[PDB]
This record gives structure tokens, C-alpha cells and sequence, in this order.
RNA sequence: GCCUAACGAGCCUGGUGAUAGCUGGUUGUCCGAGAAAGAAUUUUAGUUCAACCUUAAAAAUACCCCAAAAACCCUAAAUUCCA
RNA sequence: UCGGAGUACAAAAAACCCUCCGAGUGAUUUUAAUCUAGACAAACCAGUCAAAAUAACCAUAACAUCACUUAUUGAUCCAAAAUUUUGAUCAACGGAACAAGUUACCCUAGGGAUAACAGCGCAAUCCUGUUCUAGAGUUCCUAUCGACAAUAGGGUUUACGACCU
């Protein structure tokens, strides 16, 4: 089994990616961070795949 | 298997005397590596009582205790640190009863 | 160098050669001899 | 290994026959030592 | 590094030097962590602060600098809004 | 410290084991 | 040949800091792999298990009773199995503070 | 190596083998309770109670008070007994008791706490607090007979001083009254005293009030020695300790050296030592009474301040010590570049020639 | 194989004072103090650091070090740190 | 290359083509922030902790957890992303951006720092002596031998060492 490496952006409107590793056979991601530009609790997404 | 010194091999009972049982026990103890005896209850503590007397008979008033544990001479550069348990009676595997 | 329990006796050094044979064991000896004592 | 050596109290604990051997008073201590080097610090360590 | 020069007859200076490392005036020399941009997913918070972190360079790293520097980057500068600036001299040194 | 009297003092194991005729 | 990989250098584990030693607020006091010495009164602990001075002051080892976390199930249930004599003893680092919290100063007389 | 306990190991009491026959106790609690009990022992070992401050350890506490009530036991014992039985006789208890709804009359549980075990409570506070430590020093007392301290804030607002309450000046700026139980056979003394505030001395303390040969409740009647001041502490440091002391004399006992004037705002003339004010009138009285209360700044220290003793207010801070930094390396190795400003006197750039 | 007495590729000149971690050599007198290896490295025939050592210069504590203290099944000679 | 245990028995350190286990990642949600005292460790590069101070959420709410938890990993430069990130059995794992065999046709600089011959150390192997009798010899240990074992000596062989050339 072979995890990937996904990039997340921000849904707060400002710009931020974090990467995340996260299984082949699983869904897109979805989880709730921190921004520490709008030092809010931020949804975010998975947008691109970068890394195998 | 490791035997050290003063260590029983064979121990053997019955309803007879030491002596034939000695003679039959020496020729089985000459052919051991270590050096070995046909020993009885009555000699092995008529040999260890002999040992004490004669180390509380020490004629000299130097002896391999009093040196090594209270470090004369230095000695302890040319003794090993278990030559303090050994007391010069053992060196190597080889023991030496006449040390003292 | 050898080992520390060898079988050739390990010949030793020399100062503890002179403490094994200044530490010699020295039996008692009587004045008078006990057997031509009376 | 060798190291420094510990020496036991029992050594220094003196009879009474060794103060008639070597002069001492039983009673009062002495107060000044005389120490005077008699071998060589060669072939000893560096403690 | 080139002691005499062929057309000039003087030291040259290594550029690696310059394009890396900040001379202050006080002799200490300033550098980044290595590997701050490299691996950002797999380290720490508190790893990814020490590698962002800026550090000094101790005293053979800051000669073998300073011998390999020519004498145009020890010059005293006063640049306008310079960050280092307040951090060209030093103070409160008892030695 | 084994030098010290108080060696020992954490000896537990002796007390609870944890490892028909 | 058939056994590879036992080169690795140690990690420095051990004691630092003695009983009488001064140390600051901040100090690693000692650092340790498996609990050897335990955290007492002004000795943080850090989530390598090592042990840092909270407070400034004298260094101080001391043994002490053990009462553990109740959520730890394998402590508790090591206390469920002992006998009703015997008692769980530790060793304890701690720091006992030197300087006072602060002083009052007259700052202004009105 | 190794050494010879000094004396007996922790565990070396119960046996090592035959384990499934020794009880085991099955209860975290249990262990909390055998833990608590054996750490309070005196161990040959270095421990906690050792190192952090027990205060001196054991005391022997020399003891300047009233004798403790002869009641008989047996006669107690059987009347509590009797009270017991018919408590548990009634239904209804049952009933209560069940159901989770009963209420007990606090008023009658805090009379019969303060005829009880209240002065071994307060005695226990003082002892806390530190009443005995910076009057009487070794020496301490059982606060025998109740004492009620109060403050008459209005027409109806009566506010209470109990042991280790919290008093604003506002509700201290006028006289209190005080009530205890006693009859016409003996004489009283009521001072009242700050133990911190003193501005020059660190060992001595305000008298607030002292009223000396009061004939038995009627503390008006007595003789009036020293004047009622409003409490005055610092803007800074706060929760100063007002104490009331009552003490027993048996005499009629005049002072001619610490009688103080009518107005008397002087703080030089207001300056005590309690222990040596005891040590002159041993023989006559024994302290029988006492309640404190802590106290802090508020608006009213002003006038009391300005108006009364015509003083500027002095304004204290609590000020921490600066942290501690290492000596400043020349070259300093893996260091951030904010490690020169730990040694920056000041955050302005200074030009030595330019 | 032979190509003017040496041919796995002639000889001469120039680059050329080729470059060698490899070998050899290194020239007057006297005095002071004086070093045997931890880490990397196409690296173990060498370098670059640290620990030691030399010449100056500031200071103030340095060795030796009684207690007390440094782990849990068993463990020696003994170590650390400190008046 | 990295980690665990013994070697390295009690602070640290500590080697071998020494003896044994592993690692080049999985599972889950609790998706784990910014700043800054003081420290451990270390040649350098790296690595580790971290109180106080801000913001997030019980409205005074910062350790991601488990699998022995320890190892689970790679430096510049350069490439692609573009606003902030990633890329190597660079595994010879402090890493040359990309390079194999053979030379008895060989050459040079050196090395007894390093092998083949001899010499030397040791006696595993080899060869001699003796101690012991179980057993062979129709009886019968020792006429002739003599299993399992012991002890001493020689330096003839093959090694092992790498000390003079
Ligand atoms: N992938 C990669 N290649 C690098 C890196 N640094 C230098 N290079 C070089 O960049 C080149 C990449 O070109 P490629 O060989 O992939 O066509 C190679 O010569 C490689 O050695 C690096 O960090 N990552
Ligand atoms: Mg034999
Ligand atoms: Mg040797
Ligand atoms: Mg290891
Ligand atoms: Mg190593
Ligand atoms: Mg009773
Ligand atoms: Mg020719
Ligand atoms: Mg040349
Ligand atoms: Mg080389
Ligand atoms: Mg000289
Ligand atoms: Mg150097
Ligand atoms: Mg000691
Ligand atoms: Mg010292
Ligand atoms: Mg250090
Ligand atoms: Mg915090
Ligand atoms: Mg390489
Ligand atoms: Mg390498
Ligand atoms: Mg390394
Ligand atoms: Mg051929
Ligand atoms: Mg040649
Ligand atoms: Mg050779
Ligand atoms: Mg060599
Ligand atoms: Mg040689
Ligand atoms: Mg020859
Ligand atoms: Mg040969
Ligand atoms: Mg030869
Ligand atoms: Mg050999
Ligand atoms: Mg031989
Ligand atoms: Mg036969």
C-alpha cells in the first residue's frame, strides 16, 4: 500500500497550502486547520495531488 | 561445563570405608584435567581447619591481605582488582594451597 | 598479551614475584624440640 | 581497569602495642608532621 | 582563493562567500539554517522554526570568512531602513 | 545508587509475579 | 557477515545536574530513555522524558511514594496487584527556590 | 560496593514468598489512603518534608491560654448516645434521608460549631496565618471564648469579622462593636492591632485600637486607652492583617508608660511590640479571645491618609526580579540574531563619533 | 614485427621551472616551553576541525576533594559532583 | 546509512569482516499555531527540549496517539511549482550533474607501512615420551598393543601471525 502526498488550500479567501499525507484508496480530504492569517479554525480542502 | 576450585564432582555414599572407596576414586580424579582428590567429610574439614591454622600461625606479619587491601607499596599497579578476593591463593585457574 | 586465566602458569611480574616470596608462608618453629623434650 | 585505591579504616585503627613499638603517646596526638620524599613519582600515576 | 591577482596584482574574494553570508561589523557573521526549504511536510513546528531561525558563525568558521573576504566587505555601511542596522555594533561587552 | 543505603527501595517486582499434581 | 547495523553512537543519556548545583529557570536537569528519575516539585517534563528546571534554585534528590495517574491502566492495575503491606517508592528531582516571587518598592510618594 | 541501611527498608515487613495467601487491597482509593498514611512519617532518607519548609518540624509549643472546660465523658457519651437513639427512632429522618431532601439549620450548626470545636479551628487558622509567629513567636493559645467583631456600615448594614475574613476600610473607617459572653467577675482587654503596615520597622506593628479594664460584655464602659484609627494600607501592597485580641486580667491594672493622648495620629507614638507589651503584664492577663481579618486598598485610605495623619500616601509596586542572563561571549556559536538584544541596554541607536 | 643501437608507438624543439597526497636533501651558536590520535572525507600514504601544545594579554578561581546525592531483578575494582 | 541489547556490570564516551533483533513505514483523528527566557548534546553541518507572552476553541481550553517508539531518513546548487511548496536504493546514504573490463607487451613514483621464498613468535596440525586400565591376547592390563581421558617436550609439514629485507 502507497499514501500520497496532497496539497491544501485555505477557504478563508487567503492563500495558504499545507501538505498532507493521506492513502491511496481513500476519498478526497477534508479537514479543519489553522490559519495564522485569519487566526480562525479554517476548513480546508484537498486541491492537488504532488507527491507519491 | 566450568568447575572452579574447591568445587565437588562426584558425590558417593554407601555402607563402606573411605579407603577402598579412595582407592577405586583416586584413578577416576588423576584423569580429570584439573589437579583432583578422593576426598571424605573428615578430610575435607581436617584440610580446611588445617588451613586456618595455619594462616592464624603466620609467623611473618606480612601477608597478601594486609598488603593488597591496604595498598603498600602500590601494589595495586601490578595486582588485579581480584587479587583483594583472591588473597594470592589463586592465580589464573590454578590454586596453590600452600599460600595461604 | 594473553588472556587472564591461561593454562602455560602465566608467568608473572617481577614485583609480584618478589610479594609472592616475601609473603611466603613460615611455619612456627619451637625452641626445643618436642620429641627429645621430656 | 586500573584506578585509585580505596583503603579501609580498618587499617588505621592501631593497636596498643604499636605505640610502644614506634614511640607515640596513647593519650595525646602529636601535632606536626616531618615528610620527607623517599622514591620517585616516575612509574606512578599522575593522581 | 586567489592571494595575487594576474591583472591587478591584488586578493580576490570568493562570491560564494557573499551570496550566502552577511558580515556585521563586530566580526560575526550570519547564516541561515541548511535544509529550511526542504522537506516542510515531514518536520516539526518547532524544527521548522529552527531551521527559519537565523545563527551566528563561531570563531574558526568567522576567520576562515574573514580570510577568504577582502577588505571591501569590512567596510562600516550605512544603508537607509537597514534591519541590521541596529545590530551593526555591539555592546555590553566585558571581556 | 548501589553504594548507597538506600538501594533497593524501589524493589517491586519481588512482590508481584507476572511472567497440576 | 550475518550481523549488520550495531554501529550507533550513544545519545548521551544520563545525569546532569547534581544535588547542590544552582541551576536557572529552564535547565535540563537530567535526560533519561526509560523512567529513572521522576519529576518532582518545580522539574517540568518535556515529551522526550527529559527533566528541566521550572524555577530557579538548589537541585534536590529525594525518595519518595509512587501514586499514579489514574488513567493509566497498566500503573493502576499494578497497584491492584500489590499486597496490602507494600507501598511503590520512586526517586523525585526537585528545585527548591532560592530568590523570593518579588519585592514592594515605593515607587511614588503622593 | 555496597552499604547497610539505616534502619528498616519500606516493603521488608511482609513476606516475599507464599503470595496468593497475603491479602491484597483491589482499590486505587485503598492505595491513596496507605500512600497518604506512609508518606507522613519520618523516614532516615531525605525527603520532601525535609527539604521544602516544614518549619522547624516537630515544636514544642508552650501553651499561655485559659483551661480547657471539664465536661464529663461518660456523662457526655451517654447523653449523645440518648440524642443518637432518638434521632434514628423517627420515620421521617428515614423518609428524608431517602428521598435526598432534608436541610439542616446552618445558624444552630455554627453555635453549637463555636461552643464546640471552634477554638481548636481558630487556633488552627492563627497557627495557618501566622498570628502566633509574629506576636508571641513559639507561643500559642486556644481562642476559648467566642468573640464577635462587627461593623456598622449604615442604619441596617452590619458587616461581620470572623478569623481570616476580608474587610474593606470603607466598612472599617467608624468603630465596631463587640459582643462576648461573661459575667460581672472578671475584667477584659480588647486591642486591636495591624501587624503589617509599618512603614519604617519590618518587625513592628500598629496598634488600631486598644481599650483596656472593660467590665465584663460592656466594652464602652471600659477605660479608654488608645483611639480608633481607620485601617490605612499601602496602594501597593495589599491584605494587610488586622488582629483583635481579647485578654483576661485579673487585677485592675492602670499604665502609665502606654497611655496615648486624645487625638494621637503620631505613628512614631503608634508603635507596638506585642510580645514585649505581654512580657510587662504577664502575670495579670491570659488571652482568651481573637479574630483577624485581612484588608486592602481602597478609595477611603486616601482621607484617612491625607486629612487624619497629614501624609503624603506613599505608592508601592511589586516588582519581580530582572531575568537572569549568561556572560556575553565574544563569538557566540548557533545562536539566533536576537541574542544581542538580551544585552541591549537600550532599543535607540547610539552614535559614539558620527 | 620494423621505422638510425630503448617503438603497446620514433627523434628534436617548444608549452616546461608539466604536475606529483610518493622518495631523497634542506647549510651558525646558546637558551625557554614542548605534543601519539575523537570526528568527516573516492578516505584511512593526505587534508579540515575539535581536544592538547607555543608566544603575548585580560581576569578569577583551579586541582585534591568529608558528608549528602546519582534505577528499576543480581552485580566487583570503582566513577560523577561538591565544602 | 539509522536505531535496541551485550561487549562497555555503578555519570558520559568507547572499537572489531564481534554476538543477536530490527528500520527505508503503516493505522486512526485528537489535523498537532506564532513568538521567545534558559538548557542538553556536538569539530562543523546537523539534531533535541522549552517556562513566560499572543490567537483558537471548556470562553483564564498547545504533548497528535498506537505498533519494544527508539530508527522510520539526504546537504548545497539546479529544476519545476508560483506566494509558497515539492523533487533522488544521490543506499558508495556528509551525497562528483552524467564514466566499464583487461594488460604475461606493460611503464613510472613508492612500500618490507603490504603478500609469494627464507629467518623469527605460537605449536592448531605434525612428531615424540611417560600417567590410567576398560578391552584384545584359549586364562592373563602391561610378550605385543591398548578406546575414553591426563601431562610434558621438539620445532621436520601445512597453517596462523606480518617482525628484519
Ligand atoms: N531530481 C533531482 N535532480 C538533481 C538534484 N540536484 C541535482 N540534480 C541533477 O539534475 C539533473 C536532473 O535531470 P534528469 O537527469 O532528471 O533529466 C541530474 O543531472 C541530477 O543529478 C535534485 O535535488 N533533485
Ligand atoms: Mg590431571
Ligand atoms: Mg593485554
Ligand atoms: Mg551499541
Ligand atoms: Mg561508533
Ligand atoms: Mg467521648
Ligand atoms: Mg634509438
Ligand atoms: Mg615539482
Ligand atoms: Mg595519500
Ligand atoms: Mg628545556
Ligand atoms: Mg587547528
Ligand atoms: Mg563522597
Ligand atoms: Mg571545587
Ligand atoms: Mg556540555
Ligand atoms: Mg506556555
Ligand atoms: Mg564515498
Ligand atoms: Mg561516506
Ligand atoms: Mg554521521
Ligand atoms: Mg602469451
Ligand atoms: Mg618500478
Ligand atoms: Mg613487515
Ligand atoms: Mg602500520
Ligand atoms: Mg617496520
Ligand atoms: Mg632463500
Ligand atoms: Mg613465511
Ligand atoms: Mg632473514
Ligand atoms: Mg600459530
Ligand atoms: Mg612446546
Ligand atoms: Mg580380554
Amino acid at each position: 500500500s502507497k499514501t500520497i502526498l496532497v496539497k491544501m488550500m485555505s477557504q478563508a479567501g487567503t492563500g495558504f497550502s499545507f501538505n498532507t499525507k493521506r492513502s491511496r484508496l481513500r476519498e478526497k480530504l477534508t479537514l479543519l486547520h489553522y490559519d495564522p492569517v485569519v487566526k480562525k479554525k479554517v476548513l480546508f480542502v484537498e486541491q492537488k495531488k504532488i507527491r507519491s | 561445563t566450568p568447575v572452579k576450585a574447591g568445587r565437588l564432582i562426584v558425590e558417593m555414599g554407601g555402607r563402606c570405608e573411605f579407603k577402598e572407596v579412595q582407592g577405586f576414586l583416586d584413578l577416576v580424579a588423576h584423569k580429570l584435567p584439573f589437579p583432583a582428590k578422593a576426598v571424605s567429610r573428615e578430610t575435607l574439614e581436617k584440610m580446611r581447619k588445617d588451613q586456618e591454622e595455619r594462616e592464624r600461625n603466620n609467623q611473618n606479619p606480612w601477608t597478601f591481605e594486609r598488603i593488597a587491601t591496604a595498598n603498600m607499596l602500590g601494589i595495586r599497579k601490578v595486582l588485579s582488582p581480584y587479587d583483594l578476593t583472591h588473597k594470592g591463593r589463586y592465580w589464573g585457574k590454578f590454586y596453590t594451597p600452600e599460600r595461604v | 598479551g594473553s588472556k587472564a586465566v591461561t593454562r602455560h602458569r602465566r608467568v608473572m611480574h617481577f614485583e609480584r614475584q618478589k610479594l609472592m616470596a616475601v609473603t611466603e608462608y613460615i611455619p612456627p618453629k619451637p625452641t626445643i624440640n618436642p620429641r627429645c623434650l621430656p | 581497569k586500573f584506578t585509585r585505591s580505596r583503603i579501609p579504616d580498618k587499617v588505621f585503627q592501631p593497636s596498643p602495642e604499636d605505640h610502644e613499638k614506634y614511640g607515640g603517646d596513647p593519650q595525646y596526638p602529636h601535632k606536626l608532621h616531618i615528610v620527607t620524599r623517599i622514591k620517585s613519582t616516575k612509574r606512578r600515576p599522575y593522581w | 582563493v586567489t592571494y595575487f591577482s594576474s591583472r591587478k596584482g591584488k586578493r580576490k574574494t570568493v562570491k560564494a562567500v557573499i551570496y550566502r553570508f552577511l558580515r556585521l561589523h563586530s566580526g560575526l557573521w550570519l547564516r541561515r539554517k541548511a535544509g529550511y526549504k526542504k522537506k516542510l511536510w515531514k518536520k516539526t513546528a518547532a524544527r521548522k522554526r529552527r531551521l527559519r531561525e537565523f545563527v551566528f558563525c563561531n570563531k574558526t568558521q568567522s576567520k576562515l570568512l574573514d580570510k577568504m573576504t577582502t577588505s571591501f566587505w569590512k567596510r562600516r555601511n550605512w544603508y537607509a531602513d537597514d534591519p541590521y542596522q541596529k545590530y551593526q555594533d555591539r555592546t555590553n561587552l566585558k571581556v | 545508587y548501589r553504594s548507597k543505603p538506600t538501594h533497593g527501595i524501589g524493589r517491586y517486582k519481588h512482590l508481584v509475579k507476572a511472567q497440576v499434581r | 557477515s550475518k550481523n549488520l547495523g550495531g554501529k550507533s553512537p550513544g545519545k548521551r543519556f544520563g545525569i546532569k545536574k547534581m544535588e547542590g548545583h544552582y541551576v536557572h529557570a529552564g535547565n535540563i536537569l537530567a535526560t533519561q530513555r526509560h523512567f529513572r528519575w521522576h519529576p518532582g516539585a518545580h522539574v517540568g517534563l518535556g515529551k522526550n522524558k527529559c527533566l528541566y528546571a521550572l524555577e530557579e534554585g538548589v537541585v534536590r534528590y529525594t525518595k519518595e511514594v509512587y501514586v499514579p495517574n489514574p488513567s493509566n491502566s497498566e500503573a493502576v492495575d499494578l497497584v491492584t496487584r500489590l499486597p496490602q503491606g507494600a507501598v511503590l517508592y520512586k526517586t523525585f528531582v526537585h528545585v527548591v527556590p532560592a530568590k523570593p516571587e518579588g519585592t514592594f518598592k515605593l515607587v511614588a510618594m503622593l | 560496593r555496597r552499604a547497610a541501611p539505616l534502619g528498616p527498608m519500606p516493603n521488608e515487613d511482609i513476606d516475599v514468598s507464599d503470595l496468593e495467601r497475603l491479602k491484597k487491597y483491589r482499590s486505587f482509593d485503598r492505595y491513596r489512603r496507605r500512600a497518604e498514611q506512609e508518606a507522613r512519617k519520618p523516614h532516615w532518607w531525605r525527603t520532601y518534608r525535609e527539604h521544602f519548609g516544614e518549619e522547624s518540624g516537630p515544636k514544642d509549643r508552650v501553651d499561655i491560654g485559659l483551661p480547657p472546660p471539664k465536661v464529663s465523658r461518660t456523662q457526655q457519651l451517654l447523653e449523645r448516645k440518648q440524642a443518637l437513639r432518638e434521632l434514628r427512632a423517627n420515620v421521617e429522618e428515614e423518609r428524608a434521608a431517602r428521598l435526598q431532601t432534608a436541610r439542616i439549620p446552618l445558624e444552630a450548626v455554627r453555635a453549637e460549631w463555636e461552643r464546640t470545636c471552634g477554638p481548636y479551628h481558630k487556633q488552627r487558622l492563627a497557627e495557618y496565618c501566622g498570628l502566633y509567629r509574629d506576636l508571641f513567636h513559639g507561643a500559642t493559645f486556644v481562642p476559648r471564648v467566642p468573640l464577635h467583631v462587627a461593623y456598622a456600615v449604615g442604619e441596617d448594614d452590619l458587616m461581620p469579622v470572623y478569623h481570616g475574613n476580608e474587610v474593606t476600610p470603607t466598612e472599617a473607617a467608624q468603630a465596631p462593636e463587640v459582643t462576648y459572653e461573661a459575667d460581672e467577675g472578671s475584667l477584659w482587654t480588647l486591642l486591636l492591632t495591624n501587624l503589617d503596615g509599618h512603614l519604617l520597622e519590618p518587625d513592628a506593628e500598629y496598634v488600631h485600637w486598644l481599650v483596656t479594664n472593660i467590665p465584663g460584655n460592656r466594652v464602652t464602659e471600659g477605660q479608654e486607652t488608645c483611639p480608633y484609627l481607620p485601617p490605612f494600607p499601602a496602594r501597593g501592597s495589599g491584605f494587610h492583617r488586622f488582629a483583635f485580641l481579647l485578654f483576661k486580667q485579673d487585677k485592675r491594672i492602670d499604665f502609665s508608660g502606654d497611655t496615648r493622648p486624645s487625638p494621637c495620629y503620631q505613628l512614631a507614638q503608634r508603635t507596638f511590640h506585642t510580645f514585649d507589651f505581654y512580657k510587662k503584664h504577664q502575670d495579670a492577663m491570659t488571652p482568651a479571645g481573637l479574630a483577624f481579618f485581612q484588608c486592602r486598598w481602597d478609595d477611603s485610605v486616601t482621607r484617612v491618609f491625607h486629612q487624619l495623619l497629614d501624609m503624603r500616601e506613599p505608592v508601592f509596586e511589586f516588582v519581580r526580579p530582572p531575568p537572569y542572563h549568561p556572560k556575553q561571549k565574544r563569538f557566540p556559536h548557533r545562536q539566533p540574531l536576537r541574542y544581542l538584544d538580551r544585552y541591549r541596554d537600550s532599543h535607540e541607536p547610539t552614535y559614539g563619533i558620527y
